[PDB]
């Protein structure tokens, strides 16, 4: 329909990470500042849309939630390509799901574009008493990686706003160097 | 094969509702913020 | 098991997406019709 | 949104018979006034809206389009309750398509309310060259359940308009009837 738009920028993000550990109740706490304790799989790929203010600009975020199960690998591929940011989503309550981010991680490497921005994401952190992965140990990874950690959690809404922002933030800055110096 | 988990559709079918999917949920969030009427 | 037409979803994956498609697509059509503004 | 609707009544169809028949182009001829000859099977199930005018009144059109194929069974299932007429549909060019119309009806005679209004097309009526039911044993069939029949062509628009007002004339008419009784 060709009409003016309502946004200064379009980042288009992905959370990626094993199924269970939390990324659609990550993108609902985001999106709508909800947390449902039910379990809803999620069916190949989905989105939210949440548009908001850095530096004085309008910031529209495309966020795409894919699934963890391997059934869906072909299916989640194809939104790789697109992506700017991707949370890399772990349970501190399970450390497969940590292990397993090292397969992630070479995931992105050969689907994503080559400098895209990552994050890596230890949520439940709300569920100290079944905790495997101690808090120390996902920041000597994220660390190794180069790129930046937090322990988040949907259910006692736990640095869910505070990930986004940050991700948006580097986006944004590493895109404003490359506009301006073009 | 009396099974609820019996696999039954293709890439193909899947992929194509979940795009169509995708495509009306984008339209729907368009139009509806095209009402500040 | 290379074959594009293997069998691999679920009854209640597709008949999920697709009722999520429907829902979707009769709330485009009255958001569109709400527009004679 | 509880806000006041813009059609007086609202008549739930049902487009049922087999894969390759023309339901979908049948109803997207009734709908978008167009003919694509690429065959893209129905996944299931889809639906168009279409509002018409009978004795003055407006008549919203919520017509259901199954899928012809077998895995579908179940998923068109839960779409007969609700219809309130029903489009049977065969391939004149297909004797097996017409065969089975007597299956289509006991499906219906196990799913639906027992006063569907039903009725018969005949479809791809342009194909003369490849006919293998004969108009005469389409009459006669509809004849034996006393339902109304017609030859229809999506491609060569013929009796697809005539076709769903008829359908939807007689739902009224049997509904009105009611309502004025009760
Ligand atoms: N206590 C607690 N539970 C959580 C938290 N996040 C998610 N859960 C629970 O963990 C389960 C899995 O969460 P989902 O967000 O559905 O998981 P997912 O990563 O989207 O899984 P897939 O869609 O299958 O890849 C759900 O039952 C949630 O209620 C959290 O921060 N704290
Ligand atoms: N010549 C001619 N071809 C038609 C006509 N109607 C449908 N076709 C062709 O027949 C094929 C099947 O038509 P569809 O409408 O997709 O069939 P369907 O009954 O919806 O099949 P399912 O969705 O699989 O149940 C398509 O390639 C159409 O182009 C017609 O009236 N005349
Ligand atoms: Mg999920
Ligand atoms: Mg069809």
């Amino acid at each position: 329909s060709h009409m003016a738009k309502t946004y200064d920028y379009l980042f288009k993000l992905l959370l990626i990470g094993d199924s269970g550990v939390g990324k659609t109740c990550v993108l609902f706490r985001f999106s709508e500042d909800a947390f449902n304790s039910t379990f809803i799989s999620t069916i190949g790929i989905d989105f939210k849309i949440r548009t908001i203010e850095l530096d004085g600009k309008r910031i529209k975020l495309q966020i795409w939630d894919t699934a963890g199960l391997e059934r869906f690998r072909t299916i989640t591929t194809a939104y790789y390509r697109g992506a700017m940011g991707i949370m890399l989503v772990y349970d501190i309550t399970n450390e497969k799901s940590f292990d397993n981010i090292r397969n992630w991680i070479r995931n992105i490497e050969e689907h994503a574009s080559a400098d895209v921005e990552k994050m890596i994401l230890g949520n439940k952190c709300d569920v100290n008493d079944k905790r495997q992965v101690s808090k120390e140990r996902g920041e000597k990874l994220a660390l190794d990686y180069g790129i930046k950690f937090m322990e988040t959690s949907a259910k006692a809404n736990i640095n869910v706003e505070n990930a986004f922002f940050t991700l948006a933030r580097d986006i944004k800055a590493k895109m404003d160097k490359k506009l301006e110096g073009n | 094969l009396t099974d609820p988990n019996r696999p039954r559709f293709t890439l193909q079918e899947l992929r194509d509702v979940l795009q169509e999917r995708n495509k009306l949920k984008s339209q729907l969030l368009v139009v509806q913020e095209e009402l500040q009427c």
